[PDB]
């Protein structure tokens, strides 16, 4: 993995280590996972923790993370994280972002939305002024 | 006032996501 590639999944890292420690525990793994909707088990959080936990010290520390990531990244169908969230707005894969797209991402991460805000989002990101959002433009805004 | 944030609050959160599939797809 390149040096930006590392410090890209630095920024993952980043987004689930609350105490900022250099480590991800059990607690800040379901906090996480928490805010996304779900209530994963103690043993749950600990099996998880446990398969990417390579020497067993019952912590993730970032190395054992990018292991985790860049065995994720080493596969065919793996796209950079960038292009795979993209995937994830664009739903019907032609290339552009619709505000029914964008809705329906908002609205599957627990974020409350009004049409005028969708709108305006839209606008903001959309350069080339065609009423949706390509991936150039994802890319400039993000 | 810009939107900036909400797209930038979006965009972490799916990563955060892919992140979680990420502990369960390992193997
Ligand atoms: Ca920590
Ligand atoms: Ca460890
Ligand atoms: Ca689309
Ligand atoms: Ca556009």
């Amino acid at each position: 993995l390149t040096e930006e590639q590392i410090a890209e999944f630095k920024e993952a890292f980043s987004l689930f280590d609350k105490d900022g420690d250099g480590t991800i525990t059990t607690k800040e793994l379901g906090t996480v996972m928490r805010s996304l909707g779900q209530n994963p088990t103690e043993a749950e959080l600990q099996d998880m923790i446990n398969e990417v936990d390579a020497d067993g010290n019952g912590t993730i520390d970032f190395p054992e993370f990018l292991t985790m990531m860049a065995r994720k990244m080493k596969d065919t169908d793996s796209e950079e994280e960038i292009r795979e969230a993209f995937r994830v707005f664009d739903k019907d894969g032609n290339g552009y972002i619709s505000a029914a797209e964008l809705r329906h991402v908002m609205t599957n991460l627990g974020e409350k939305l009004t049409d005028e805000e969708v709108d305006e989002m839209i606008r903001e990101a959309d350069i080339d002024g065609d009423g949706q959002v390509n991936y150039e433009e994802f890319v400039q805004m993000m | 006032k810009s939107k900036k944030a909400v797209w930038h609050k979006l965009l972490s959160k799916q990563r955060r996501r892919a992140v979680v599939a990420c502990f369960r797809m390992t193997p």
